[PDB]
C-alpha cells in the first residue's frame, strides 16, 4: 500500500516540474505565448510528462 | 536610439497592474471557466471554510 501510494504521489508531483519550460503550468504558457512559438515551450512538458 | 526594457514580475502576489479587460459578476455552485488577475482555470467555484 505504501509503494502504490508513493508511486502515485510521485506521478502527481512531476506535474509541477519544469523540464526546462518557461512555466510548468500549461495554462501560464497558454496565456503568455502565441501558438507559432508557444508550441516549442509546451513540447518540453509533453516530452517530460510522457 | 532611445531604448526601453519592459521587465515584469510574473511571481505571484495580489494584482497591481493589469491589461484592459473588463471584469464581470461571479457565479458560485456551478462549473465555470474562471480567471482572477491571470489565474485562468476551469471548475466549480464555492465558499471556503
Amino acid at each position: 500500500v505504501n509503494q502504490n501510494a508513493q508511486a502515485l504521489n510521485t506521478l502527481v508531483k512531476q506535474l509541477s516540474s519544469n523540464f526546462g519550460a518557461i512555466s510548468s503550468v500549461l495554462n501560464d504558457i497558454l496565456s503568455r505565448l502565441d501558438p507559432p512559438e508557444a508550441e516549442v515551450q509546451i513540447d518540453r512538458l509533453i516530452t517530460g510528462r510522457l | 536610439y532611445r531604448v526601453v526594457v519592459l521587465s515584469f514580475e510574473l511571481l505571484h502576489a495580489p494584482a497591481t497592474v493589469c491589461g484592459p479587460k473588463k471584469s464581470t459578476n461571479l457565479v458560485k455552485n456551478k462549473c465555470v471557466n474562471f480567471n482572477f488577475n491571470g489565474l485562468t482555470g476551469t471548475g466549480v467555484l464555492t465558499e471556503s471554510n
